[PDB]
């Protein structure tokens, strides 16, 4: 979720 | 009569606890919160560095992910025991700056005790910091599902060129040295067990309460059941 | 046989960050604050939910129920702190949670605003349904200087709970009326002295207390516009 | 406004 989030941009 | 006031008493809200134990020491309390926001913070900067690997953003989304969720521990504590290397003082724990456990000023014995060796391992061999940045590289690799990797052949290829550049890094019969480094290495996951077990341990301990970011509360939530079922395959460099 | 790798590992390692630490700070004051404002996130997630199970208040523009939410949010946790305060029988306790009660200095000063809700609350012997009116009745007591983008239905939903308080009294009747609209007008004075310590410690790097996110993000959208007066306090008397 | 325009749509 936070992980995946910082991970798209 | 005063219909909407009923309507009210069934949607107020249930009265919440803090989760706040006078026993539990204030120092300890505030010492660990303070260093599980800051770990929060490293671990955001850590994301945005794998992405600045060279072929990180090669391997599928998914593996990212599952990289950054298995080795978040073990960046945390060798990057913590280089800076309390790099401290020169012997026994500290350089957290941050400004938090600097002088390991002298015993709940958290066997804690201190794994955090401590990174740094006595790192004066012991006088480790460069172009070998330092390598092998913090490969512990962002040294951990994978047991089942394995959407992009296996993609992570194989990018841990070996890691590894290689590692031995650039110490290049006579040099090779010792390499044996010795990835020796360390090696001992990064007997150093994470201890200190995630305690981690998990503080996350859902009711009494004490300890507060954590959103950030490491979603990567500890993920991983507790993946510890339990032994769901990791450690990468070793020598057999145990 | 050049390491080239390396080279560009050095330029993207991360800066140390710092912990924000401050040994003169107590450890005691840190840890009440700090979990102060966790409890508090968690008790602001909840008034979101309570505030969309109001009814009227999904029917304003979206806009408007994020406005209301991040103008009283002080307020209704006051008013809730007040409440529960004079449940516990003592107008002189600070009952935040069932485990976390204070018993009584920087805060002496924000510690005599936060019991006036409790000690008035107590004298004017409020029952559970005076006071949750009052309670949605805060949520509708400030508003933006500008106005609302659905002010007709906002004045429309607070004119039903005005009613509501009215019926509840109702069995003399507007002298009690009088007396706890004054008491939604005091909150203002509450909320205001309450926000101005929050607004300090927010900021401040020395003591570094932590937030949760729901009410760091609060707090940030709402300093401009507590500096700016960009506030309407709507009240009961003049 | 993130968190609190998440939990109002929810
Ligand atoms: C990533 C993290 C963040 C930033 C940073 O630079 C490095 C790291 C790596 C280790 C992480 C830490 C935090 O998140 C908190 C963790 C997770 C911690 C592992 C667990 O060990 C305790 C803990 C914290 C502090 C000490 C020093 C100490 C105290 C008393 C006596 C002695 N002699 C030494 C000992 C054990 O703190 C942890 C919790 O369980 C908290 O709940
Ligand atoms: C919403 C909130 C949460 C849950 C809840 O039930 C009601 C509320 C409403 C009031 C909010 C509180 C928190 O957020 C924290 C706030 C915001 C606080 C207003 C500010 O007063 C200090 C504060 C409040 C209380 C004490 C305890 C204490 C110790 C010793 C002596 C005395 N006499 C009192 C100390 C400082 O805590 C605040 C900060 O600024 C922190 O940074």
């Amino acid at each position: 979720n936070a992980l995946l989030r910082y991970l798209l941009d | 009569t005063p219909t909407l006031v009923s309507l009210l008493e069934v949607i107020e809200p249930e009265v919440l606890y803090a989760g706040y134990d006078s026993s539990v020491p204030d120092s300890t309390w505030r010492i660990m919160t303070t260093l599980n926001m800051l770990g929060g913070r490293q671990m955001i900067a850590a994301v945005k560095w794998a992405k600045a690997i060279p072929g990180f953003r090669n391997l599928h989304l998914d593996d990212q992910m599952t990289l950054l969720q298995y080795s978040w521990m073990s960046l945390m504590a060798f990057a913590l025991g280089w800076r309390s290397y790099r401290q020169s003082s012997a026994n500290l724990l350089c957290f941050a700056p400004d938090l600097i456990i002088n390991e002298q000023r015993p709940d958290m014995y066997d804690q201190c005790k794994h955090m401590l060796y990174v740094s006595s391992e790192l004066h012991r061999l006088q480790v460069s910091y172009e070998e330092y940045l390598c092998m913090k590289t490969l512990l962002l690799l040294s951990s994978v599902p047991k089942d394995g990797l959407k992009s296996q052949e993609l992570f194989d290829e990018i841990r070996m060129t890691y590894i290689k550049e590692l031995g650039k890094a110490i290049v006579s019969q040099n090779w010792q040295r390499f044996y010795q480094l990835t020796k360390l290495l090696d001992s990064m996951h007997e150093v994470v067990e201890n200190l995630l077990n305690y981690c998990f341990q503080t996350f859902l301990d009711k009494t004490m309460s300890i507060e954590f970011p959103e950030m490491l509360a979603e990567i500890i939530t993920n991983q507790i059941p993946k510890y339990s079922n032994g769901n990791i395959k450690k990468l070793l460099f020598h057999q145990k």
